[PDB]
């Protein structure tokens, strides 16, 4: 009887020091993961200040515009839409504005 | 078949090849090809001619312009001389005059038998409609050009041939008709003389010393006009006796206060006018064009006068007092015609006349002509603001168009259930979403923040290109433009100079197929020719004729925005101001950087791609003239005609809009406009458009005990910083709001055709009822036409004002005069023709004429004119009340036994085709018209047997109440009993109104 | 023998579960650490949401801003330098600062052109829009005596030489909107022009204490006809108010006035 | 006498094992709801960051196309 | 006796299997962080390429608009 008690402490003994080879794998996976995960928030929080600051600028900045017109919207628009389909320019002679 | 009524603009380039064949020099036209062009194979043989060569023995070779002449004849010319014709207009007055009081019969006796009469009875009443019409200052006048109507119209009718001339020598004018032309001979001393000794006339063509040695030792001379201002000065000179006849007809039955302005300041109104058109030609009507707004302003000041009240007239004032200044410079004037100028104006302002006789005399505005229109200035006017840069506030635009989809958005949210299942990522409209989960709405009051985020939303084609079913918007017989390759085929091939090489000769689903194909860039389908705008005041006015194919896109854009669209933007103590905007300027002054978005827009909300868009792609591309006979574009030849150069009277690049075309977008963005200048200053705004005009009310809402007097103030100031607020918005769009055009009113509002002052209807009338005339646009001359016309005006005429009288004398003088015209002169049938003997054989008698002119129509026979319907426009049994009303005429004269064999007649040998036509109505032949082998002779047979059908007798023979009908029944006769009775004076309290048991 | 074998392999398993206690403690550290140590993320939150909206605000302003323009645009030099040569605002809508365009056009050194120009005039005339001053009108000496001409009936009457002087008057003294605002209140209570022309003459507070004016005439002739009836002798102490309008000093010393 | 303390020792042993079993069990199911709070606030983050990169990202290119 | 001491064996083997099973399920549910957590660093690099677009439109700004 006491071969089997011999035995039977080995295989536990063994089982156990499985589970503390897989308790530390996972106290370094979790330690990995956790000194890994959190780096780059910092830069992020930096950034996302500083774009919202300029992006705050640009749209105040968008106000004061004075936008002049011209005489080739038109013949431009055109000559886009004629290319999107079937794109060949549109047939002669020549529109208003070419450029 | 020339016409009886002025329906085209005036235009006298022609008349310089006419000048030129008679060896006579004329500066009409300011196209130089015209000098030296070769002259067609008609008003040519003038050289060859000897009636024109006789009349022209005793002229100087200069002749003078029909611009300054017309006021003078329409003064100068009376009838006392000799006319070809032989039954002279004049010969059957007194007739006429009979059967007008023949309406001072009747009318009185069925308001009689009604009940509404008059408590007050004169028993001079007759007479004094016989002084007033016999005492007119323009009724023989009106006879002679009447006379010289109908003779031009029978030369024009020939044209060809030696019928073609006529002569009249009337007193100390003569005048010589050939082939739609007309020769004036008129005394020089008639003409006003500028300071150098010259008529103001000459001095825009001769120099002071040229215009000295070619007359010499002449005393007449001669001016060469088209036989189109006959037509002009004859329609004149009958809107003037008819507004003067309504205003003397008028006072007899109340003379202490009439809603017409006079008899005497209308008179020297028009004498004012037309010495003023005298000494400055056609560049006189700058003056005569603000009768209307002076006569606003005067409305505006008949209320409690604020400081602003006053601006408008202040403003009107001060562009007449520059416009007088600034045309008359340049102009030598003598120091007592700058005096006597000044007198048009000047009686304007110091009328004193209550609101409805102002808003009657508004309507008397068209009684002085039209200019002469060119096609270079009309070129000009448009190209001046229709080509220029515009500065754009994109932030104005980001508000206007983020509007527009908020207002689509609201629109679908209203209808159609909630929202519309946004396909367009939620992240991007942080603060929308919150609405869309919940399914709600975000309200006014806080739609400032959010306003952005309605760029980003994406939903699928909310509407579809389906719905149509109207085939008449595709064809109505309008006018439309030549193909690109043959654009030079409208003008006369003798002033080009060449022959144009070149010479002119479905489905929906397709329509959209060419659109979206930007098949309208085509080589071919690029002309937009303008034609110059019917009668007006302006210097001039046009509007654009399209190849066919592009005219159906234009058609289908029109239907499909108005269907889908166009409905999110509807034409709509407490105090509420408002102001007028014009909205025809706007037209010209749309750029495609602003229209852009709305357009793409547009197209995404249909599954349609490149159809809203047409105008912008294609206007700039095309070629921009007039398409006018005897005017081609300046330096046209034959070696640049595929490439036309740039003259005074074309231009290339027209980047703006054009008027009428893509009405609909254009309401729409505006209705952004507003409606973002209501989002941005807290006020509660309605916007109503009317054609041309815009009326926005601002409401501003108080907190009550404010008494009366600041609160009507505090509105002024809101509407007032709405409207500047407004023009902020629009300037910075690109569109320039004139701020010193602007009312800024309280209770006066004006809108389309109805003038409210404090909730008070304005009467008018003289827009209408100075229209009629005996002769009209009828198909063949149709007498039935011209009754039917008539009748039309009088019902407009007594919709409006209050007074019964004036309008049915005037129409009733009308009708037998029109009657006796066709009988005697008609134009189809061959000179001297009596329809009096071709159908009776025997002379026509009055008794006749008078018997078939009062069976109503709806019977089968020729009046239109019935007394019920005085009391209410919408009648409900046409056949009841004509019954009813020939029963009561018959019973007034003892020939109580002609009724039954009056209204029996013969019904017409017709199936049942034309009685689901005409749900209320009569099988007989009479009452049609030409709605249902040479033409000719078969439009005489006709004529001869539908005259035959009339005048002839004895040879063709729950409950039943609209509870609708008997208020209007009831208030109407309330109104007629009590219309020239004071308030007080009414001394009924209540009235009864008992139905017999018998109908 | 076997006892202490056994003995030996308990304490060796007590041992050893000693170690795996250790083991599970600082496991327990570590999750608990890992657990703690993410704050900042859930705090994140609030500074995105801002950024979101800004970022979005102006995607959409500039995304509409762009599509607007068509594909020729030019640029801000190649605008500079294509208006070297001659005026010729460049094909394609052009964009410029407000207060960049407004120094330039005052600083006329670089000759921007003129449509340019007169385009942004055209602009800024409505920036200059308030509640009141919308439609005023502007009133001149000139203009005022025209529009008191046209209520005014005759000609050369003393009524004419009344408004000439206080028109004269007021563009000295710089009132010419408070005689305006007299004359069409008076007008509106349903005066004579005639009436308003002395109400304002006796109500105005510049006029009182005011001497008439003296005009040098030669000879009777220059004076119209219709003033000769009311020509009196001077007064030693004249008031415009009183009646007197001006006086007329004769080339010989004659002294004459003109009342109303 | 040895055998009850032995019996005793390994009764210790495995009540010592069972509260380590159920602590460990205790800490796993901590470590569940933690996770599951924090699932949610930094995946809506990312796809809005995402969501604006892409929109910014096409706007940007249909600029491109000007100079 | 012999009887007590197999009990407890068994009893002892059928613990040491729970643990086992459980610290098994354990490590299973421990390894599901990665594909919770590799959101957290796409968002950390997509920060950095929406600020180098959004400064070129900056840049782009400036050159197409005048400014001073």
């Amino acid at each position: 009887h006491s071969f089997e008690e011999v035995v039977q402490t080995l295989a536990s003994l063994a089982t156990v020091v499985q589970q503390q080879t897989i308790a530390s794998e996972s106290l370094e996976q979790r330690i990995t993961s956790l000194e890994n995960g959190l780096k780059p928030v910092y830069d992020m929080a930096k950034t996302i200040s500083s774009l919202n600051r300029v992006c705050a600028e640009m749209v105040a900045k968008y106000d004061l515009l004075v936008m002049t017109t011209g005489r080739a919207t038109a013949t431009a628009a055109a000559t886009e839409a004629y290319w999107a389909e079937h794109g060949q320019p549109p047939p002669g002679p020549s529109l208003y504005e070419e450029s | 078949y020339p016409d009886a009524r002025l329906s085209s603009p005036i235009v006298l380039d022609q008349c310089d090849l006419v000048t030129r064949a008679c060896g006579l020099y004329s500066s009409y036209s300011l196209n130089p090809q015209l000098r030296n062009c070769k002259l067609p194979k008609h008003i040519y043989r003038l050289k060859y001619d000897v009636t024109v060569t006789k009349f022209l023995s005793d002229v100087p070779v200069a002749t003078l312009p029909i611009d300054f002449i017309v006021p003078i004849l329409l003064k100068a010319l009376s009838g006392n001389g000799f006319c070809p014709v032989e039954p002279r207009c004049q010969q059957f007055l007194d007739e006429i005059i009979k059967y007008t009081m023949q309406d001072a019969l009747f009318l009185k006796y069925y308001l009689k038998n009604v009940g509404a009469q008059e408590d007050c009875v004169d028993d001079h009443f007759q007479e004094k409609i016989l002084s007033s019409i016999q005492g007119n200052e323009f009724l023989h006048q009106m006879f002679f050009w009447y006379d010289l109507a109908i003779l031009t119209r029978r030369g024009r009718l020939n044209r060809g041939n030696s019928r073609s001339t006529w002569f009249v020598h009337d007193d100390l004018i003569d005048i010589l008709g050939y082939g739609d032309y007309v020769f004036w001979k008129i005394p020089i001393s008639l003409l006003p003389l500028n300071t150098q000794g010259i008529p103001h006339a000459a001095m825009d063509w001769y120099q002071t010393s040229v215009f000295k040695e070619a007359v010499q030792g002449h005393t007449h001379i001669v001016s060469v006009s088209t036989a189109d201002v006959l037509i002009m000065c004859k329609d004149l000179i009958t809107c003037r006796f008819n507004t003067t006849l309504i205003s003397k007809i008028a006072e007899v039955e109340d003379p202490v206060c009439s809603d017409y302005p006079n008899f005497k300041i209308v008179s020297m109104l028009y004498q004012s006018g037309d010495y003023l058109l005298s000494i400055l030609g056609s560049d006189g009507y700058k003056i005569i064009k603000f009768l209307e707004p002076l006569c606003l302003a005067k409305i505006q000041l008949c209320s409690k006068y604020t400081e602003r009240k006053g601006r408008f007239l202040t403003q009107m004032h001060l562009a007449v007092n520059h416009t007088l200044e600034e045309i008359t410079e340049i102009r030598a004037l003598k120091p007592s015609q700058a005096h006597k100028i000044r007198e048009f104006h000047r009686t304007l302002i110091r009328l004193e006349m209550t609101p409805q006789q102002l808003c009657e005399l508004f309507s008397i505005q068209k009684h002085w002509g039209h200019p002469v229109l060119h096609s270079e200035t009309a070129i000009q006017k448009v190209k001046k603001h229709a080509t220029v840069l515009k500065a754009l506030r994109p932030i104005v635009i980001f508000e206007t168009y983020c509007v527009f989809k908020y207002s689509i958005a609201k629109h679908y949210f209203d209808s159609q259930g909630s929202w519309y299942s946004v396909t367009s990522d939620r992240n991007l409209t942080p603060g929308l979403n919150s609405y869309i989960k919940r399914n709600q709405f975000p309200p006014l009051p806080m739609i400032k923040e959010l306003l952005w985020e309605f760029y980003h939303l994406d939903h699928p084609p909310l509407f579809s290109t389906k719905i149509i079913s109207d085939l008449s918007i595709f064809i109505k017989d309008r006018a439309t433009a030549v193909e690109r390759t043959c654009w030079d085929a409208v003008f006369e091939p003798n002033v080009l100079g060449y022959n144009p090489p070149h010479k002119f000769s479905f489905s929906i689903e397709n329509v959209l197929s060419y659109a979206q194909k930007l098949e309208y860039l085509l080589p071919q389908y690029r002309n937009f020719s303008f034609s110059l705008k019917e009668k007006e005041l302006n210097v001039g006015r046009t509007f654009g004729k399209l190849p066919y194919p592009t005219r159906n896109v234009q058609t289908l854009c029109e239907a499909l925005l108005a269907d889908g669209l166009a409905k999110a933007f509807p034409s709509n103590t407490v105090r509420g101001s408002s102001f007028v905007t014009d909205l025809e300027k706007y037209n010209l002054a749309f750029r495609y950087e602003f229209t852009a978005p709305f357009i793409e827009y547009c197209n995404r909300c249909y599954g349609v791609k490149n159809v809203f868009n047409w105008m912008h792609y294609t206007i700039p591309q095309c070629y921009m003239h007039v398409s006018d006979y005897y005017n081609p574009p300046h330096n046209l030849t034959l070696e640049n005609r595929n490439n036309p150069p740039e003259g005074p009277s074309s231009y290339r690049g027209h980047m703006g809009g054009i008027e009428g075309l893509q009405q609909k977008l254009w309401t729409s963005i505006s209705c952004a406009q507003i409606s973002l200048v209501e989002i941005k200053t807290g006020f509660k705004l309605r916007s109503a458009v009317m054609g041309d005009n815009q009326c926005i009310t601002v409401l501003s809402v108080f907190p009550l005990e404010t008494d009366a007097d600041e609160q009507e103030q505090s509105a002024e100031d809101n509407a007032a910083r709405v409207a500047a607020s407004l023009a902020k918005v629009t300037s910075a769009c690109g569109i320039f709001l004139k701020p010193d055009e602007t009312f800024v009113h309280s209770g006066f509002i004006y809108f389309g055709k109805k003038q409210y002052l404090n909730g008070v209807q304005l009467p008018q009338s003289l827009k209408t009822a100075t229209r009629m005339a005996p002769l009209s646009d009828a198909i063949f001359d149709d007498l039935q036409g011209t009754l039917a016309s008539i009748g039309t005006a009088f019902e407009r005429s007594i919709s409006e004002t209050r007074h019964i009288f004036p309008c049915r004398i005037t129409a009733a003088f009308h009708t037998f005069f029109s009657v006796r015209i066709l009988q005697y002169h008609h134009l189809g049938f061959n000179k001297g023709f009596d329809l009096g003997q071709l159908t009776l054989g025997k002379p026509l008698d009055f008794g006749t004429i008078s018997l078939a002119l009062a069976v109503p129509q709806v019977l089968g026979g020729l009046s239109f004119l019935n007394p019920e319907k005085c009391f209410y426009r919408n009648l409900g049994d046409p056949v009841t009340s004509g019954l009813f009303q020939l029963k009561t005429y018959l019973r007034m004269i003892e020939m109580d036994d002609l009724f039954l064999p009056l209204i029996a007649k013969n019904p017409g040998n017709c199936t049942a085709i034309d009685f689901v036509l005409n749900p209320s109505g009569l099988n007989v032949p009479g009452s049609q018209d030409l709605t249902s082998t040479p033409v000719l002779d078969r439009l005489r047979k006709i004529t001869l047997q539908r005259w035959s059908l009339w005048f002839s007798y004895l040879d063709h023979c729950d409950s039943n109440i609209i509870f609708q009908n008997v208020i209007n029944y009831a208030v109407a006769l309330f109104d007629i009993k009590f219309r020239n009775t004071e308030a007080t004076d009414i001394q009924y309290n209540r009235a009864h109104l008992h139905l017999t048991k018998c109908c």
